[PDB]
Formats: C-alpha cells, sequence, structure tokens
C-alpha cells in the first residue's frame, strides 16, 4: 500500500500519536472493520470480560462492578484470616510489541486466509514525516480503522495467558 | 530450550521435538547478516 | 489449582540490570532520555 | 540468548575501556541541599 | 644562549617592591575612578617567522568538495526468523 | 437572532449601556467631542 | 646544546569523573584542597569533594556556558563567567549570587582575580578586557587594542600586572594603573589562547598552534622556544617542580619541564564510553594547592584525575 | 509487636527464634529456609537446627503473661 | 496513471529541485498531486530501481524470504533491491507457473 | 451492606485542567462566542460523566471556579485593556437567544 | 540576553566558534579555505541530524570531518537538553505561550521518530524476540480454546451480501 | 515469593505506595502481612506474562 503520515497531537501531558491513511485504503478499511466487528459479536468471539463493551456506558461499569464484588460469597469475613487483595494494571506496551507475522498465525486462526493477509500487510507501512521515513515492520499502527478488532483480539490472547484455560 | 516453559503439552512437544529434529542453518539471512584491511 | 498455567516465573534471575547505574555518554540513548520518552509518549 | 531491545548496550563499558585500577564515579545528584554551608 | 644561564637574573624581585608598587597603584586606580565619580599607536614591527609554502600534497589535502546539498538548491536479516517460521508452519 | 471583518462589535453594541455605565471602569469622561 | 635534563617522575591516570551534560570548560581549586569548582557548557556550575570525588553541590546560575569560574583566596566568593555577556559572583555561605558585573558586549572568554588590588580582568570575545572593582561593580579600564577577541587574560602583582594574549595572535603588556598598554610581542603566527605565569621565576610561556614560547618579565625577552606538542593547545599550567603541563586540543596532553623545555610525556588519553574519539579534546588543567594531583577537564563531560608516578625511577624512566 | 511474624509479619503461632533474639516462627520460616540457604532476619546463609522450641505462658484471660512475674505483656515491654 | 509526458517532466523537475520539494514540482503538472509525485519517484522513475529479470539466485532468495515474513513486502523489497511492486507481481508469476 | 465512596481522580482533573488551559492559551485571536462554547462544551463533558464524585470532591470545586474565574478575566480584558472594577455579570450568563454569551456557571456556589 | 534571542544568540556563538577555532587550525589554505563553505557544510550535517539521514561526503579532510562532528553533537546535544526542560515546563504549567507549545511540539516529535527508526532497525538485526518456544505455546493454547468454545471461523465476506 | 526476593531489612515499607488524595484514615495503611501479601500477588501475576510479548 501507500504510506501513512504521522504526526503527534498534544495535550500538554503526553502528545499522543494521530495518523492518516489514504482515503480509497480508509474506506476499504472502514468497511473490513464493520464486517469484523459484526460477525464476532454474532459468533460470541470476545467473552464477556473483555470490557470496553457497548451494553453499558463506564460509569454504569463501574456501578456494575462495586456491586459484582458485594455480591461474593462471604466477601467482607475477615474472621478466619481471609484477605482481599484488589490489583489493577497496565499492559505497558501492547501495541508497540505486537509482533506482525505471529500474529499473523493468529488471525488466520479466526478469519479466512484473504482477510487474515490483508490486516497483516497493511500493518506494514512507510511512516512519512516531513522528511523522515521509515517502515513499521515490529508494531501495529493504532490508527487504522480496524485496529480496535486486533487490539481486543490480542487481549484475549495475553488474558488467557493470565488467566489459564481452566479459570 | 524449555525452561520458561511450565506445562508442555502435548503437540507443543511435538512441535518442539519435531522442529530440533529439522531445523539447520540458512544460507540467504546468513549471507544477509570483506574489508579490504 | 495452578495446575493449567503456560509460564512458570520468568522474574527468576532478572537481578536489576545495572544499565540504571551505568552513565553513557551519548544523549540520544542515555537512560534518562529512555525514560523521559517512556513517560511522556502516551 | 537473545537481548529485548531496552535490554541492549552498544557502548563498551567504563572499566571495560578503563582497566582495573580507575576509579570511575559516576553522579547525578549532590550531597547537599541548597541552604547548608560549605563555607 | 638556550639554558640556565643566570637564576637570578630570572628570579622575581621582591615582594617588598610588589607592596609599595601595590599601593602606589591602589591610590593612583582610587585617583583615576574618584575623579571619573566625581589612529592609534604605531605597529610595532612583525617579529614574525617566515612561511615555508604550500606543497601539492597539502595544497590538495586541503581541498574541500563543494557543497552538494540533498535539501539546498539555492540492510541484515538475523536467521531466528527461520527458525520462527518453520516452527510455526510445524 | 440569525436563525478584513472584525470581531465581536456586535456583542460589544448590543451590551453597550452596561459595559461603559461610567460607575463600572472609573475613571475619564472623555465623551466623543462630535 | 643543554645540560642533561632533570627527572620528573612521569604522571598516571587514576580517577575519572563523569557527571556533566556538556563539555567542561573551566575548572579551579579551592585554596585548600578540599573541593573543586567546575563549570561547564551545560550551564550548570558543580562544586566537587577534591578527595571523595563526590559532587558535593550543583547550582544553575547562568544562561549558555560556563566559559570560566575562579574562587577567591580572600574571601568565601566565587566569580563566574560565561557567553551570557554576563559575569557573576557567589557566596558560597549562602550560596547566592550577590553582584552581577553587567558590561561587556559578547562572550567573556576567561578572567582572573588579581591576587592583592581587589579586582577582576575579564576578557572578553567583543576585543576587549576589563577591570571590575569587586564590590560596587566599577569598571575602571577598557583595556584595549587587541584587534579581536582577547582570548585570555593573566594576572599578577609585578610588572607588569596583564597579560592578555589573542586570536590577533599577539600579546600585550599592560600598565593597571593607568590603564595603557606598556609593551606588545608578536612572535607568534596563529592564535594564542594559552599564557601561564611562572611562581617563582618572572617568566611566562605563551602557547599557540606553532608551538609554545617562553619569555622572561616584566620587559617581553623571548628566551627559549618550546615545540613538539604541535597540536592547537588550551591550558598552559606548571608546577612547583618545574613541571609545565600543556593540555591540547585534540586529547592528546603533553608535559615537559619548565628548565630545559623538555617533554618528557605524552599522554593520549581514552573517552568515556558512548564518546566518539572526534569529540576528544582537553580543555582545562589545574594542580591541586599540594600540588601532588592533577585536574583536568575534558571536552568530553568528563574530569580526569592523574597521579604523580610512584613507582618511577631514573631506569624505570631514563631522561634523554 | 510482642506476638508478630518475621517472615509472614502476623499472629506467629509457635515460638521459634534464631538465636540472636528477634524471633518468628520455625513453621513460618521454614519454607524460606529449605528453599533459601539464608532467612529474612540476615542476608548471611543459616542452618536451620539451631532454631531452638519456647513456649509462652497462657493466663488467666489467655493473654501471653510472664510466667514467673505474671505481667502483661504488650507491644513495647522488654522480651 | 501516468503518461510518458508527466513521466518526463517529472524527470528534469527532480534532477534540477532535488528530492525534498514535492510541492512545488506537483504545482507544474496538472492533475498530479505531490503525494503521487514522490510515490512514482520512489517507486519506478528514480534511477535506482533496477530494471531486469530475475536472476535464479534473486528468485531463490525471493521465494524463501516471502516464506520466512508472510505478505510483508514492503519489509522484504529492500532486502532483494526491489519495489513491493516488483516483489508482488513477481511473486505472484512463480506462484502460477508453479501451479 | 456496604457503601461507596466515589471521587474523581488526579489523572482526569488534570486533564480537565489542561483542556481549559488549552482554551486560554489557544483562543487569542477567536471571538467571546467560540471561546464560551469550548468552555461550555468541556464543563459538560466533566459533569454529564462524573455526575456525582464531582460534588463529592471539594478539591475539584476549587478547580472549577478558578477556571470559570479566569475566562470571563479572558473576555475582559477582551474590551479595553484597562482592566474594569464591578462587571455586572449578566453579559456572560444570559441565554444566546437574547444575546449573551450563555456560558454554563458552576461557581457561585460556597 | 532573553528567552526570545537566546536561540539566535547561542547560534551566533557557535558559528563564530568554529570560525575561530578550525579556520585558524586547519588552514594552509591560507587565503580563506572557503570557510563559509565550511560553514555550509555544517549547516548540512545539522539538517541532516535532525531527519536522520546519515551525512556522508566522502572528500572531506578528516580532521576537519573531526572538527564538524564535535560541534553538531554539541549543538543536536544542547537541542535535546532544552527540549526535556521546556516540555517540562510545559507539563508543569508553568507558563503558556503560543510558540513554545508548537516549537516543542516539533523538537519532541522529531525526537521520537528517531527513537523509533531505531528500534525497528534493531529488531531487523536482533531477530524477533519471542524465541519459538513461546510463539509456539501461545498459538497451541489460542487454538485450544477457540476449539473448545465451538467457535466458527468468519468466513471471506460473500459478495450478494444480505447486509 | 519470599524465598525468590529475600528483603532482610524490611525496605518493603517505602517502595509500596498508597493514595495521597484522601484523609490518613481513608487510604491504605501499612500492616506487614498486608504490604508483603501485597508485593506477593502482583509478583505473582507478572510472572505469567513472557517479557518478550507484553509486560507488568
Amino acid at each position: 500500500f501507500k504510506e501513512v503520515g504521522i504526526e503527534f497531537m498534544d495535550l500538554y501531558s503526553h502528545l499522543v500519536p494521530v495518523y492518516d491513511v489514504e482515503p480509497l485504503e480508509k474506506i476499504t478499511d472502514a468497511y473490513l472493520d464493520q464486517y469484523l466487528w459484526y460477525e464476532a459479536d454474532k459468533r460470541r468471539l470476545f467473552p464477556p470480560w473483555i470490557k470496553p463493551a457497548d451494553t453499558e456506558p463506564p460509569p454504569l461499569l463501574v456501578y456494575k462492578w462495586c456491586q459484582g464484588i458485594n455480591n461474593l460469597q462471604d466477601v467482607w469475613e475477615t474472621s478466619e484470616g481471609e484477605c482481599n487483595v484488589m490489583l489493577e494494571s497496565r499492559f505497558e506496551k501492547m501495541y508497540e510489541k505486537i509482533d506482525l507475522t505471529l500474529l499473523n498465525r493468529l488471525l488466520r486462526l479466526i478469519v479466512d486466509h484473504n482477510i487474515a493477509d490483508y490486516m497483516t500487510a497493511k500493518n506494514n507501512v512507510v511512516i512519512n514525516y516531513k522528511d523522515m521515513n521509515h517502515t513499521n515492520s515490529y508494531g501495529i499502527i493504532r490508527g487504522l480503522q480496524f485496529a480496535s478488532f486486533i487490539v481486543q483480539y490480542y487481549g484475549l490472547v495475553m488474558d488467557l495467558l493470565v488467566l489459564g484455560l481452566h479459570r | 530450550p524449555s525452561y520458561y516453559l511450565k506445562n508442555t503439552n502435548a503437540e507443543t512437544r511435538e512441535t518442539l521435538q519435531e522442529l530440533y529434529k529439522e531445523f539447520k542453518g540458512d544460507e540467504i539471512l546468513a549471507a544477509t547478516m570483506e574489508k579490504k584491511k | 489449582w495452578d495446575d493449567d498455567v503456560v509460564f512458570k516465573n520468568c522474574a527468576k534471575g532478572v537481578d536489576d540490570q545495572k544499565k540504571d547505574k551505568r552513565f553513557v555518554n551519548d544523549t540520544l540513548r542515555s537512560e534518562f532520555h529512555k525514560k523521559f520518552m517512556e513517560k511522556y509518549i502516551k | 540468548e537473545v537481548v529485548l531491545h531496552e535490554d541492549k548496550k552498544y557502548y563498551p563499558t567504563a572499566e571495560e575501556v578503563y582497566g582495573p585500577e580507575v576509579e570511575t564515579i559516576v553522579q547525578e545528584e549532590d550531597t547537599q541541599p541548597l541552604t547548608e554551608p560549605i563555607i | 644562549e638556550v639554558m640556565n644561564a643566570d637564576d637570578p637574573d630570572l628570579q622575581r624581585p621582591d615582594e617588598e617592591a610588589i607592596k609599595e608598587i601595590t599601593e602606589k597603584t591602589r591610590v593612583a586606580l582610587e585617583k583615576s575612578v574618584s575623579q571619573k565619580v566625581a589612529p592609534p599607536s604605531p605597529p610595532a614591527p612583525v617579529m614574525h617567522s617566515p612561511s615555508r609554502k604550500m606543497t601539492v600534497k597539502e595544497q590538495q589535502e586541503w581541498k574541500i568538495p563543494p557543497c552538494i546539498s540533498n535539501w539546498k538548491n539555492a540492510v541484515h536479516i538475523n536467521e531466528n526468523f527461520a527458525k520462527l517460521a518453520e516452527a510455526l508452519y510445524i | 437572532w440569525e436563525k478584513n471583518q472584525i470581531p465581536n462589535r456586535r456583542f460589544t453594541l448590543w451590551w453597550s449601556p452596561t459595559i461603559n455605565r461610567a460607575n463600572v471602569y472609573v475613571g475619564f469622561q472623555v465623551q466623543l467631542d462630535l | 646544546t643543554m645540560p642533561k635534563p632533570q627527572w620528573h617522575p612521569p604522571w598516571k591516570l587514576y580517577r575519572v569523573i563523569s557527571g556533566h551534560l556538556g563539555w567542561v570548560r573551566c575548572i579551579a581549586v579551592e585554596p585548600g584542597n578540599q573541593w573543586f569548582v567546575t563549570g561547564s557548557a551545560d550551564r550548570t556550575i558543580k562544586i566537587w569533594d577534591l578527595a571523595s570525588g563526590k559532587l558535593k553541590l550543583s547550582l544553575t546560575g547562568h544562561i549558555s556556558t560556563v566559559r570560566g569560574v575562579i574562587v577567591s583566596t580572600r574571601s568565601p566568593y566565587l566569580f563566574s563567567c560565561g557567553e551570557d555577556k554576563q559575569v557573576k559572583c557567589w557566596d558560597l555561605e549562602y550560596n547566592k549570587v550577590i553582584r552581577h558585573y553587567h558590561g561587556h558586549l559578547s562572550a567573556v572568554y576567561g578572567l582572573d582575580l588579581h591576587p592583592t588590588i581587589d579586582v577582576l580582568v575579564t576578557c572578553s570575545r567583543d576585543s576587549t578586557a576589563r577591570i571590575w572593582d569587586v564590590r560596587t561593580k566599577a569598571s575602571v579600564h577598557t583595556l584595549s587594542g587587541h584587534t579581536n577577541a582577547v582570548a585570555t587574560v593573566r594576572c599578577q602583582a609585578a610588572e607588569p600586572q596583564i597579560i592578555t594574549g589573542s586570536h590577533d595572535t599577539t600579546i600585550r603588556l599592560w600598565d593597571l594603573v593607568a590603564g595603557k598598554t606598556r609593551v606588545t610581542l608578536t612572535n607568534h603566527k596563529k592564535s594564542v589562547r594559552a599564557v601561564v605565569l611562572h611562581p617563582r621565576h618572572y617568566t611566562f610561556a605563551s602557547g599557540s598552534p606553532d608551538n609554545i614560547k617562553q619569555w622572561k618579565f616584566p620587559d617581553g625577552s623571548f628566551i627559549q622556544n618550546l615545540s613538539g606538542h604541535n597540536a592547537i593547545i588550551n591550558t598552559l599550567t606548571v608546577n612547583s617542580d618545574g613541571v609545565l603541563v600543556s593540555g591540547a586540543d585534540n586529547g592528546t596532553m603533553h608535559l615537559w619541564d619548565w628548565r630545559t623545555g623538555y617533554n618528557f610525556q605524552r599522554v593520549h588519553a581514552a573517552v568515556q564510553p558512548g564518546s566518539l574519539d572526534s569529540e576528544s579534546g582537553i580543555f582545562a588543567c589545574a594542580f591541586d594547592q599540594s600540588e601532588s594531583r592533577l585536574l583536568t577537564a575534558e571536552a568530553d563531560k568528563t574530569i580526569k584525575v592523574y597521579r604523580e608516578d610512584d613507582t618511577a625511577t631514573e631506569e624505570t624512566h631514563p631522561v634523554s | 509487636p510482642f506476638d508478630h511474624c518475621s517472615l509472614s509479619l502476623q499472629p506467629f503461632v509457635y515460638p521459634v527464634c534464631t538465636p540472636d533474639g528477634i524471633v518468628f516462627d520455625l513453621l513460618n520460616i521454614v519454607p524460606w529456609l529449605k528453599k533459601y540457604g539464608t532467612n529474612p532476619s540476615n542476608g548471611e546463609k543459616l542452618d536451620g537446627r539451631s532454631l531452638i522450641k519456647l513456649n509462652f505462658s497462657k493466663n488467666s484471660e489467655g493473654k501471653y503473661h510472664c510466667p514467673v512475674l505474671f505481667t502483661v505483656f504488650t507491644n513495647n515491654t522488654h522480651i | 496513471v501516468w503518461r510518458n509526458t508527466e513521466d518526463e517532466i517529472l524527470k528534469a523537475a527532480v534532477m534540477k529541485y532535488g528530492k525534498n520539494q514535492w510541492s512545488r514540482i506537483a504545482s507544474l503538472l496538472h492533475r498530479k498531486s505531490a503525494k503521487q509525485c514522490k510515490a512514482r519517484w520512489y517507486e519506478w522513475l528514480d534511477p535506482s530501481i533496477k530494471k531486469t529479470e530475475w536472476s535464479r539466485e534473486e528468485e531463490e532468495k525471493l521465494l524463501h524470504l516471502a516464506k520466512l515474513m508472510p505478505t510483508q513486502w514492503r519489509t522484504i523489497a529492500p532486502i532483494i533491491g526491489r519495489t513491493a511492486a516488483q516483489c508482488l507481481e513477481h511473486y505472484e508469476f512463480l506462484l502460477d507457473k508453479a501451479a | 451492606t456496604a457503601q461507596c465512596f466515589l471521587r474523581v481522580d488526579d489523572e482526569s482533573m488534570q486533564r480537565f485542567h489542561n483542556r481549559v488551559r488549552q482554551i486560554l492559551m489557544a483562543s487569542g485571536s477567536t471571538t467571546f462566542t467560540k471561546i464560551v462554547n469550548k468552555w461550555n462544551t468541556a464543563l459538560i463533558g466533566l459533569m454529564t460523566y462524573f455526575r456525582e464524585a464531582v460534588v463529592n470532591t471539594q478539591e475539584l470545586l476549587d478547580l472549577l471556579v478558578k477556571c470559570e474565574n479566569k475566562i470571563q478575566t479572558r473576555i475582559k480584558i477582551g474590551l479595553n485593556s484597562k482592566m474594569p472594577s464591578r462587571f455586572p455579570p449578566v453579559v456572560f450568563y444570559t441565554p444566546k437567544e437574547l444575546g449573551g454569551l450563555g456560558m454554563l456557571s458552576m461557581g457561585h456556589v460556597l | 540576553v532573553t528567552k526570545q534571542r537566546v536561540e539566535s544568540h547561542f547560534d551566533l556563538e557557535l558559528r563564530a566558534a568554529v570560525m575561530h577555532d578550525i579556520l585558524d587550525m586547519m588552514p594552509e589554505g591560507i587565503k580563506q579555505n572557503k570557510a563559509r563553505t565550511i560553514l555550509q557544510h555544517l549547516s548540512e550535517a545539522w539538517r541532516c541530524w535532525k531527519a536522520n539521514i546519515p551525512w556522508k561526503v566522502p572528500g572531506l579532510p578528516t580532521p576537519i570531518e573531526n572538527m564538524i562532528l564535535r560541534y553538531v553533537k554539541a549543538k543536536a546535544d544542547w537541542w535535546t537538553n532544552t527540549a526535556h526542560y521546556n516540555r517540562e515546563r510545559i507539563r508543569r504549567g508553568a507558563t503558556v505561550d503560543k510558540t513554545v507549545c508548537k516549537k516543542n511540539l516539533g523538537r519532541l516529535t522529531r525526537l521520537y521518530l528517531k527513537a523509533e527508526q531505531e528500534r525497528q532497525h534493531n529488531y531487523l538485526k536482533d531477530g524477533p524476540y519471542i524465541t519459538a518456544e513461546e510463539a509456539v505455546a501461545v498459538y497451541t493454547t489460542t487454538v485450544h480454546w477457540l476449539e473448545s468454545r465451538r467457535f466458527s471461523p468468519i468466513p471471506f465476506p460473500p459478495l450478494s451480501y444480505k447486509h | 515469593y519470599l524465598t525468590e526476593h529475600p528483603d532482610p531489612n524490611n525496605e518493603n515499607i517505602v517502595g509500596y505506595n498508597n493514595k495521597k488524595c484522601w484523609p490518613r484514615d481513608a487510604r491504605m495503611r501499612l500492616m506487614k502481612h498486608d504490604v508483603n501479601l501485597g508485593r506477593a500477588v502482583f509478583w505473582d501475576i507478572k510472572n505469567r506474562l513472557p517479557r518478550s510479548v507484553t509486560t507488568v
């Protein structure tokens, strides 16, 4: 494909990238993304706990989470020396470390190989900024219309790593 | 090798046996990666 | 439990990596710069 | 083996390039605050 | 001469002279500063060396290629990639 | 209300008689001579 | 062609400091060998303990490079000067600027405090030098005449009190009080940056790309042409026992004996880890007060410290 | 405190103390000492054997009170 | 697409102006955009684009790579010195004569 | 069985403050109408999302009053340059159908 | 000197320092070594450092090149350190400006893109960091899960598609 | 976990971070059973993620 142009937008506290794809490839990606999400939903790929979900705005999510903690079994009992632990973190670099070919295999597990090769190959482009260039062959380009599906996928994979298939 | 790797499953174990059986060094990248003194 | 997880402890021998105690006289690769980039880009 | 990108060092070390005896120092900060007199 | 001809010929005149001159200059400096507060000289002979002219060798050895500007107008692949892709095919 | 060039001169005008109450601001009585 | 040159034991590198984030342009030692001051192009000014080699303090004075500093032996004052067109004075009990002598037009390059008359003498790339009252921010003389940047000054009690060497390749000796030119020397071909005054021989040497030259006071009598360290020379420092040090621009440090002018050592130093060799360089030197150890501030953000060599004998190191 | 652990850092059940005095339980520092030859009190190596049994009195309320003095132990008193 | 006339004007404009001001250049021809000029030059026009048929060794390398690094053509094409377009279609051609 | 206490988080109050600073800095050319629009919008973006943690966060409330009053000062120095005393507030808080600016206020309360 | 003229000033001082130093040492091009041209090459070396393009003009007398590299390294390091400092100001809120905001944005991106170009090329030269065991573990474990979720793999979107 | 990283001088108090917005009695309290549990759990989690793919 062609090459995308990058530039940073500034929140005074940490810059954040902002890309730009060509128009034709924009349209194609937009379509592919609606499609992928529509199916993936219909076939229940993303299990429930992958949770910027469609049904609830974030604050309702907070309420849901609280009262979930509440309805556990004997959660507040501390008699026999139990202890509860709530831990929360980031993944600290997921985008920049998605590895292209292995991602290609992990997509071939989900979609057909033509869609899969489309996605993987599109993530490999030349990144422009007024004079500098390079070919983005390690990370993933958050800015393409279907970066969301890929990220939520790679998430679920590492989720299975943290939980373990049993749980 | 399979240190760091608790709980080798059957097909991973198999794939690893077969790879360490079958793979010896390639040439194209070995060339890809002399200076007249 | 725990019978099925995939990676036993990977932090066995990572003894703090004393690069953060090196000093490198080269701007674009000093530890100060690396950490400052880590902070200010997303 | 392999060395992740944050773990690689391209520059030979100070003790490597100077020798055994050279008592090399690094100092990022000071031993004092601004108020306490040195005089 | 190029040797240690006369060490005291070189040795610095006496501290006592510096104190008297220092006080003299101190007061003179006070006088000028206090007063202000209230075609140059001929060229001295150039006691110089002669030049030893520029050979062709260094005459070109300090030749400087002009400004050909990319702006101004007016790979190696590690081999473990093989291991990885082969393993995944298996 | 509306259901080179200048800034919000219209807003300045329309709220004039409150932004020139000489009580607010204080100072001269510099009337336009004309 | 000379009496057999004396034997001075060589010098070995032993301790290396790396704390700055720019070139180290100047360095001075405190009267009592307890700590030394460094001024860099990182705009910091850093005070270091001389023994533990540990950074005792840092202070963010200037706006640009600190091109030179000097500590007072008659007071707890410390005078800085930099290419920010400005000169400052610090009290070192309260660690603060106390007066700033405005007046120059461009980058100060160097300065010295007169040992007895309480004045400063500062040289600047604006083709002049000036004489400053210590306290009252008063400049009594614009010692003028060099056709270009007065690359350095040194001042001393005896006549003449002020020697300034320049990029005009000239040297000029001035009467302090009349503030007038007394004498010129113009032997040199390429600019002259380093001038140093002997402690007990009423003499002084000047360095330039050609080679060092030596002179006898108060007149400017040429004495003895010193050659061998053919590189842009940046500081000369002379020791009690007649050991004379020329730090060159490109790292190559050369040693000689003051008497015979006998270049008896070449040290060719090794750069830090990350610094390309082309960034090698020496920018200033200074012996400690007790004159046992030697500080050199290099052009790769490091401060190297050399020590007299103890295992040296006439057979370990002959004189030739 | 008086009855608080060094390794687990909570109520210790059986007194088994290193001969110096900064005490702990053997049933607590057991896996730490068995899997690492040293302990948390000192970085230097340790032998498990010298950690000797101790038994503290139970008193009228059940408090840990001095066997001979009967005085009640709190977070502060010398042991 | 590109016509030989626009092509020649491109050659001359580049050799005059240097590779860095594509705005002036694209201003020259009508119905041409600066992005397109840049792309075309680096893709086809620039002299460094080696225009010959594939050696046996070049095809060995190509095939081997495209097996090593699936579908990453802008990663491969520098390693064998052709454009992504050349590598792409030519690998397609080898694949079709095989099957 | 239990009570949950909400309170806006630092990172988020901080990004609010930055949004306002961004208003001030970038807009020196814009009219008062555009300024007050960016303000209104930042505000409801805060309230209608947080909605209860806000009232429960004193420090936020201080921030809100400080920032508001700061942008009122920006339109005031918009007329003249001489700072004027008093200043009738109506001309800010009046709906835009009556030709005010209609800025939504969150501060007058104690 | 005031924050306005800091840049123009320091630049002046740098260019003149270069002039003094080399074009009093390097000559024996005695007439004038076309200093002006050596300074054009200075500027170009800078430009290329800013755009991450290896500037390598071969015919330069190595000592002259040594000087130029000393000086560009000085200047670029100054650039960086002032970027660190301005961004800390702007994050601390200390002050506003419509320039020192756009300027710092530009500088800070260029520093980033340089870091990136580095990190990609490093990945290529140092091979995938996710060895092969980890790759196979991840892959196989995903397959286990999906199959245990009877997940019908999505098919390439037919043309005469309902929706 | 303590086997894996014996902290002899009880520094596990300083490295910890608790919320500093609230009053004193609303933040996290430093009881050594707690703090050690805190680090021990997180360390167990981090140990499941290959450093090369992601991390915490």
